[PDB]
């Protein structure tokens, strides 16, 4: 909605979001009671790797490296009181807010391999009930890309 | 002369057991004392300092600890006993009991961290300044390289150079000088809070900045920021010096006072281009930390569209729209 | 005794850092000279050493165990004993 100038800094904010939840690993499965609750939580965490993925592409494709930026440029903790700035309201207390204290380190800042994109898409397809919303999404994510989805 | 250093060491002995002898030995040198100001009472200032020289010469940490406090008993065996004068702190040699106490809490700092990569640039350090007993007694040694530990950082700093010179930079290697930066600065964070309990220094610490300025140029993300987190909190403890030993000067003399403000202005020039590559979120808090150095966080949201920032800063400033 | 001083022997060849940090574990086991051998070892600590080991053995121990002067009794023995006296600190 907002001006041409706020929108590079914040997809450049934006940018540096996907890609934190892009490195987070997959999460220990095996870890959990039943079998249920741990088909569920990587359920989620392929819906996360493929939608933070396309995004970081999408926003990617519109500059040559650009991705290799924003790590370079907001990386730095100064990024983090700029993500701050700009989502809440500096009066809250940043000391019990986690984004404020959390430990952004070395990330990865290498851009996602389209194989693993696929089998992130196919094992998230339950996420969102299987929403033609959540599949026409997708499918048009894929639109732009070289390779196609299955 | 000597016999009076050793009869005030001789009631420093009795001033742990009881006083009533003691103050009697302070009272039978305040009036067979010289009491001619200008030198004579820096020579019961070169007589104390003799003291807390000895006392830092004196289980390694045990029995370093054990000294910190005997140091502490001998800075109230002074403030009683009085003790309430001399100073001849003058050129490289009051505060240098305090620079004396700092200091041991620096040699407990680094032996609380004994691991084989700095007990190895400590041994380097040691067998260059002289040569080692070697009827064992290998810590090499400690006794003398805390009355004078400022230059086993010196030291092992040339020893992360010529460990950098091999690091074939080669991740590993980037791990192992950043291991060492993260002791220095926590032993420059030991004598800070020692303070608040209260050109060889300064060009090895110029020379890690920019040393953690090489290595950020080949670096995964995160660790590229904890060795910027960490050159910022040295840096923070430079320019507090240089502050604080600004407010110890004024008036008369002043060619020497606008002389040496000059010199610490265009290293808080130096150290904010140096972060003009680095991440801006560190630059409000070194913008604070020599809280005015204006012309660098003016020129940080000049860079990008927060004309929030700048209004930020003359929200809350002294004189800074006539500055901007 | 017998212990330490064979964990020390120079028949006792690949002695690596174990060695050594176990005959300084054999001497609250006495009951004569307790200070003579502690520099004994570390002498031999040395001649292994071929001037990596004594670096080791100060980084096992976590001080003024060890002696000096009495010990040359030499150019990163000192050496070391300064970023020894930092690590003590």
């Amino acid at each position: 909605h907002s001006s041409n100038v706020q929108w590079r800094a914040l997809s450049e904010l934006a940018a540096l979001c996907y890609l934190i939840a892009f490195q987070v690993p997959r999460p220990k499965i095996k870890l959990i009671k039943g079998e249920a609750g741990q088909n569920l939580l990587e359920m989620m965490a392929c819906d996360r790797l493929s939608q933070s993925g396309h995004m970081l592409l999408n926003l990617s494709r519109g500059k040559q490296d650009f991705l290799k930026e924003i790590v370079e440029t907001f990386a730095n903790k100064s990024g983090q009181s700029a993500l701050y700035d700009a989502l809440f309201s500096s009066q809250s207390p940043k000391d019990t807010s986690f984004l404020g204290s959390d430990d952004i380190g070395n990330i990865d800042v290498r851009e996602p391999e389209l194989e693993d994109l696929t089998r992130y898409d196919v094992g998230a397809i339950r996420a969102h009930n299987g929403s033609l919303q959540h599949l026409t999404w997708l499918g048009l994510q894929w639109n732009s890309l070289p390779a196609l989805p299955g | 002369k000597i016999k009076l250093l050793k009869a005030a060491f001789l009631q420093y002995c009795r001033k742990d057991l009881g006083h009533a002898q003691m103050v009697v030995d302070e009272l039978f040198s305040s009036h067979s004392d010289l009491d001619s100001d200008s030198e004579l009472d820096r020579a019961v200032t070169q007589i104390s300092v003799d003291l807390m020289d000895d006392y830092p010469a004196s289980i390694i940490l045990h029995q370093l600890e054990d000294k910190m406090k005997a140091h502490s008993f001998l800075m109230d065996f002074i403030h009683q006993v009085g003790l309430f004068g001399r100073l001849g702190s003058f050129p490289v040699r009051l505060l240098l009991c305090e620079h004396a106490e700092k200091l041991s809490a620096a040699i407990v700092l680094k032996n609380h961290h004994s691991r084989l990569s700095d007990l190895v640039n400590t041994a380097i350090l040691i067998a260059l300044n002289k040569r080692e007993y070697e009827i064992p007694s290998n810590l090499t040694p400690a006794d003398v390289f805390f009355r004078e530990v400022s230059q086993v950082d010196t030291i092992c700093e040339c020893l992360l150079e010529h460990e950098e010179q091999v690091l074939r930079d080669s991740i590993e290697w980037a791990e192992v000088v950043i291991n060492v930066n993260n002791i220095l600065k926590d032993m420059l964070q030991a004598a800070s809070h020692y303070r608040q309990n209260r050109r060889t220094v300064i060009i090895r610490q110029h020379e890690i900045v920019l040393k953690v300025a090489y290595p950020q140029a080949d670096s995964n993300l995160r660790n590229i920021v904890t060795e910027q987190l960490v050159a910022l909190i040295d840096c923070f403890l430079d320019g507090y010096v240089s502050q604080l030993k600004s407010v110890d000067k004024s008036s008369n003399r002043e060619r020497y006072d606008n002389l040496e403000m000059e010199y610490l202005q265009k290293r808080s020039d130096l150290l904010s281009p140096l972060l003009s590559l680095g991440q801006y979120l560190w630059a409000a808090s070194l913008a604070e930390k020599y809280c005015d150095f204006d012309i660098l966080v003016q020129m940080c949201e000049q860079t990008d569209n927060q004309s929030r920032l700048q209004r930020y800063m003359t929200q809350f400033a002294d004189q800074n729209f006539s500055d901007f | 005794p017998q212990l330490i001083g064979l964990y020390i022997c120079e028949e006792n060849r690949r002695a690596n850092e174990y060695d050594f940090k176990k005959a300084l574990d054999l001497l609250e086991y006495i009951d004569i000279n307790i200070n003579d051998l502690k520099l004994e070892i570390l002498c031999k600590a040395l001649q292994r050493d071929n001037w990596v080991s004594k670096d080791s053995i100060f980084v096992k121990i976590l001080l003024p165990e060890v002696k000096d002067l009495l010990q040359a009794d030499e150019f990163v023995l000192k050496a070391n004993y300064e970023y020894y006296v930092q690590g003590q600190i």
